[PDB]
Formats: C-alpha cells, structure tokens, sequence
C-alpha cells in the first residue's frame, strides 16, 4: 500500500521529466499528450501540463488536416470528460474545456449543456459546473427564461439548493432588465421561496434568498394591499413554524425582518421580544443580533423624529 | 447541520515549538514531490508562518532568493518552480517572500509590473496567465503584487474595481466571475482587493458580515459556504474578510479558537483542515494566522489583507485602511 505509491511516484517523476525534456527540445507532438494524460488524471492541478497540452494542440493544427485536427479535438473532449469523472472540482480541467470549446468552428453547445445537467445531478453545488453552464448558455445565447425553468425543477426535486437560488437571483433581473424586481415577479418568488422553507425549514438557502426578496421591493410606505396581505400571511406562517420548531433560528430572524418590512414602530415591542428569544436560540450570533437591533432602534428613532 | 464533532481528547493548547519544528523540517517525501506545481506558494506559506512565530531565521534565505530569481521568466512573470510556467499566483507569492526578506530587487521589478499590466482585460478583469482564465482571485493577486511594489498606478484601477463589483451577489458576497455564487475564498480576495484600492464603502458590510458569521458551525469551525463542512483554512478566509469589513466580533472567538487548536497534530506538529486529519503547511499558515487575528499573544499580528506580519507591511508603508 505504502510501497506501490513509491513506484507511482517513480512513474509520475520520469513522465514529468520526459515532458519537460521534450518541451525544451521543441517536440510538440502526440507523445507529450500521452505523457500528460498519465499525470493529469491523478494530478489535474498541475497547471503547466495543461499549458503543454494546449501548446501541442495549437502546434499540431498547423501541420495536420481539418480531419486529423477534428479527431484530436474529439479525443481531447473524451480525455477531459474522463478527468472530470475522477475530479470534478479542478479549476484546470474546466478551464481547458472552455479553452478548447472557445476555439472550435462549430462547437456543440446543446451537448455541453447536457454534460452540465449530468454533473449537477451528481453534485448540485459544484460551482465550477454552474460557472461552466453560464459560459455555455452565453455562448449558445440561451435565454434567461429557459435557465429559469432549469432552476425550478432543481429546487423542488431535492435540497442542496443554495446554488440554484443564487442563479435565480441573477436570472430574474435579466428577465426584467432595468438600469429591484417588479411586484408581480416578486410576489411569485415569495410564494416559491416560502413553499421551500415551509417544506424544509432547516434549508438555510431559502431563508437567505427570502431575506433578499424582502429588500428587493419598493418600501413599506408603498405597500400595496396585496403585498401587505402576503407579508402578514408570511408572518403568521412563520409564527406557526416557530411553534413546531422552537429551536429554528431562521424563522425567528425572518419574523423580525417581516415586522420591519411591515411597520417598524407598530411592531417595536414584539421586535424587541423576538431579539431576546433569537439570541437565546442562536447564541453564537448574539453580537450580530445586538448590532442589528441597535441599527433597528436607530431607524425607529429617526421615524419617531419624522413626526409632525 | 453538516458539522464535525470535536472529540474530547483533541488538543486545547498552542503547540508553537512543534509547529516551527514541522515547518523547519518540511521538504527534507511523497507529498513534497507531488506539490512541486505550487512550490513558490508552499515556500511563502512556510516562511510567513515561521515569521509570525518569530522563527524565520531557521529558514534558508540565500537558497530561497536564488530559487526565486531562477523562477522569473523573460515575460516578467514568476513560476511556482523551475521549468514550470509563470502565473499571477506565484508572482504574488514570490513578491510576498521578497517583501518578507527585504530583497525585492532580487527580481526585475519593472518586468513584474509589465507582466501584471499585460494580464488585465478590457472589462478590467485579470487573467491568471496567457491562457486566459479569469477569476477575481487574479484581480487580488494583481493589485496585491503591485501594492507591495508601490506600483498600483500601473493598471487601470477604476476598470479593475468595476469588474470586481460586478461579481457582487444578492447575499453581499463575491464569486469567481460575474454571476458566480458567493464563496469565502473569493470574498476574501475581493474584500482584500477593495481594501487595497480604497473601495470598502462599496461593500454592504452588514449583509456580507451576516453571511460570513453564519459560516460558523456548532463545532466553532467556519465553512466556506452554506451546507459544507468546517475547515481551518476558512477560519482564515472568513475571519480575515470579517476583519477587513469591521465585523470580526460577529463570530464566537472562543469557539473558533478551540476548533483551530483541535486541528493541530500533537505528535507531528502542523495543522490539518479538520481535527485528526493529516497536516500540511498551507493549513498550518492559515490556522496560525487565524489565531493571530483572534488575538493570540505568542504570534505576531498578521495583516488580514496580505496575510503577512503587520510589522513587515509597516516597514514598506503599505497598510490599507479597513472598515472598523
Ligand atoms: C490537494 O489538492 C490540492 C487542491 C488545491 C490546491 S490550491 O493550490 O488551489 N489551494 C491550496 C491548497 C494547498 C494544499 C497543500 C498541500 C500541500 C501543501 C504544501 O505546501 O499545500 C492542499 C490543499 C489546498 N487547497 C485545497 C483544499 C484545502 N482545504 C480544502 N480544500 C479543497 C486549497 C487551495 C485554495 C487556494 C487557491 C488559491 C490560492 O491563492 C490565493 O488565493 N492567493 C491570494 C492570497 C494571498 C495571500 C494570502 C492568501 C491568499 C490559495 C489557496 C492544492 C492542492
Ligand atoms: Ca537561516
Ligand atoms: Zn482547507
């Protein structure tokens, strides 16, 4: 076990030696692709070897036919995919694929989107894969609306949703691109997120996204009857949840935030009560919670002073 | 909910003498050889942690300076090791080392500046090297390198700022590129960037500070984003970011300190990513730097921006103002 790796090290070492010797010699050929494939599989963070692969591929396309170059590209795609199966979290491997696809005459982007869907099935939080997907969507000029459909299916089919909610925060403003969300869109998003955190009240991602939506409107002095009514309903639903899960800190914080969104001065007493409860439930955040409360009291003093 | 449970026989005292022995003897091995591709940074991590512990003299100055010079390429950029390719990551590391050693003119500074300048794109971003990978990590490497050389004016700073701010997210954090999800590592790089360029007023410190303090798990350890395991190096990323934005008090210092101490190896010395795992010099730097930020008296004060001893940065007069 701790002997063979001395021999695996021996192979890594000589292959590495070999690649560097060939590179100094100007030997940009398939033997370097052979040697590098044997090292990059286990060791994809060895950046210089990805650079060698690119140098070889660039060189070869000068002195090979369209057909032979097309074949090298397809072999590179397979190599890349085998590497990603072993380590899907290497910056180097994902950039190489991007480099490769960005220089093809007619890249197949529908196929690349499917590769993304597959890796996101394996790990819905793989940010390299989400980043690659945004790259592919841009290159193929895929519309915000389609990517929005992709996110919905992902959020409901299971948890691990922070990455999908984040993507929604970026897509929604694009579907309504001003130089803040429209209320109709905002209300639909509140319904979706509130479903999520009443389904799984321990998923922090929905609560983080809901806090964003709470700020993304038009202000408490401008509340429509519908928005007023939706927010009050959210307040009562969170209180319900608080009964069921008295240790749930996210629902207590959200109650405070909702009262703020509704009427800071009318709910001043309950707001203070909720801060005491929350600090008892989430003591590691006591300092944050005291600072937040001091901020809210200052806001309130300014509101009381605005009086006529 | 995903957390580590610290077993009750985990270390609870700072084993400094052990750590300095561990680093002093590092590279005297299987893993040493396999991380050659990051050697320059490995050297930066070992020397910095040694200097924070007052043990820098036990390292080999003369030998490192010759290594660094042999790693500067004709473009001005620096590689991780001899025969490897130049990159902003290792250019930064090299410059941090020479700053620690007051030996900046060991390399051609004019060429380093030209290398960094060459990597900025029209949108203000930086590529890591000629192969074009764009990451806000590289925006930080670029301005940090230039700040240390007194040459920040060499790049387009307003465009560089514009790009970084375009990577700000709904939750107050930052990702790799525009639209990328918030991650502690990129938050550290971007808040560092904004410190260097005097733009911290553009961060929502209360919002980002809340996201950062929610990284602390019942174990006391910090993760890098929601629903991940805690890890000593995030101690550093998250804590340093909190310090830059004036919100360090938003984490439970004593619970974090116990987590970090629990990651030490009592026999071999060094820190691992989490308690009982195998140690390395990367997590040793970040564990020690984390403790220093938390106010550990046996360790020198560390810059949250440059992750180097503050007395080094005072000496070169590059100390960006933080929020509070
Ligand atoms: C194990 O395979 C590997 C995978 C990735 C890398 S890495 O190189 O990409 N880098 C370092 C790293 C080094 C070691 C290691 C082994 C042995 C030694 C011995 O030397 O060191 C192990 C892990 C590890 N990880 C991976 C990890 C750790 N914990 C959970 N994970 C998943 C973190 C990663 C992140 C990172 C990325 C860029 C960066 O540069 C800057 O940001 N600079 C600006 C700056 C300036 C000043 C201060 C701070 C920052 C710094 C760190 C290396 C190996
Ligand atoms: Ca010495
Ligand atoms: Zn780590």
């Amino acid at each position: 076990k701790r002997l063979e790796r001395e021999q695996k090290l021996k192979l890594y070492q000589s292959a590495t030696q070999a690649v560097f010797q060939k590179r100094q010699a100007g030997e940009l050929d398939e033997s370097v692709l052979e040697l590098t494939s044997q090292i990059l599989g286990a060791n994809p963070d060895f950046a210089t070897l990805w650079n060698c692969r690119r140098e070889v591929l660039q060189h070869l396309e000068t002195e090979k036919s369209p057909e032979e170059s097309a074949a090298l590209v397809k072999a590179e795609l397979g190599f890349l995919e085998s590497c990603l199966r072993v380590n899907p979290k290497s910056y180097g491997t994902w950039h190489h694929r991007c480099w490769l696809l960005s220089r093809l005459p007619e890249p197949n982007w529908a196929r690349e989107l499917e590769l993304c869907a597959r890796f996101l099935e394996a790990d819905e939080r793989n940010f390299h894969c989400w980043d690659y997907r945004r790259f592919v969507a841009a290159q193929a000029a895929v519309a915000p609306a389609e990517e929005l459909a992709f996110t919905d299916s992902l959020i409901t089919r299971n948890f691990s949703n922070y990455s999908s909610w984040h993507y929604r925060s970026c897509l929604l403003p694009q579907l309504h691109p001003q130089p803040r969300l429209p209320e109709n869109v905002l209300l639909k998003e509140l319904e979706l997120v509130q479903n999520a955190f009443f389904t799984d009240p321990n998923d922090q991602s929905a609560w983080f996204y809901h806090r964003w939506l709470l700020g993304a409107g038009s202000g408490r002095c401008e509340l429509s009857v519908e928005k007023s009514t939706v927010l009050q309903s959210e307040l009562e639903s969170c209180k319900e949840l608080q009964e069921l899960e008295p240790e749930n800190k996210w629902c207590l914080l959200t109650i405070i935030l909702l009262m703020r969104a509704l009427d800071p001065l009318l709910y001043e007493k309950e707001t203070l009560q909720y801060f005491s409860t929350l600090k008892a439930v989430d003591p590691m955040r006591a300092a944050y919670l005291d600072d937040l409360r001091s901020k809210f009291l200052l806001e309130n003093s300014v509101l009381k002073m605005e009086y006529a | 909910q995903k957390d580590v449970t610290i077993k009750s026989d985990a270390p609870d005292t700072l084993l400094l003498e052990k750590h300095a022995d561990y680093i002093a003897s590092y590279g005297s091995d299987y893993e040493y050889c396999m991380s050659e591709y990051l050697r320059m940074s490995g050297v930066y991590w070992g020397l910095t942690v040694m200097d924070l512990m007052g043990q820098l003299h036990r390292m080999n100055k003369e030998e490192i300076l010759v290594f660094i010079k042999s790693c500067q390429h004709e473009c001005g950029g620096v590689s991780a090791s001899i025969g490897h390719d130049p990159h902003l990551l290792y250019t930064l590391s090299a410059v941090q080392i020479l700053t620690l050693y007051d030996s900046i003119h060991v390399i051609n500074v004019d060429k380093v500046v030209a290398y960094v300048q060459s990597l900025q794109k029209e949108d203000g971003s930086f590529a890591g090297d000629i192969w074009g990978e764009i990451d806000t990590r590289f925006s930080f490497c670029a301005v940090a390198t230039l700040a240390l050389l007194g040459k920040l004016d060499a790049i387009n700073v307003e465009k560089a700022i514009e790009f970084v701010l375009s990577c700000m997210n709904f939750d107050g954090g930052f990702g790799c590129r525009p639209g990328s999800e918030s991650h502690a590592g990129q938050i550290y790089c971007c808040t560092g960037f904004l410190a260097i360029t005097s733009q911290l007023h553009q961060v929502n410190s209360d919002l980002l500070g809340w996201w950062l303090c929610e990284r602390q798990l019942p174990s006391g350890g910090l993760n890098g984003r929601p629903e991940k395991l805690p890890d000593v190096c995030y101690s550093w990323w998250v804590l340093a970011s909190l310090k830059i934005i004036g919100r360090l008090h938003w984490i439970d210092r004593e619970k974090l300190r116990s987590f970090i101490l629990a990651c030490q190896d009592e026999e071999t010395g060094g820190f691992a990513d989490r308690p009982g795992d195998m140690v390395d010099p990367f997590h040793t730097l970040f564990g020690i730097a984390g403790l220093s930020l938390l106010g550990e008296e046996q360790i020198k004060p560390v810059s949250p921006v440059f992750c180097m001893p503050e007395e080094v940065l005072q000496r070169v007069n590059v100390q960006p103002e933080l929020v509070s």
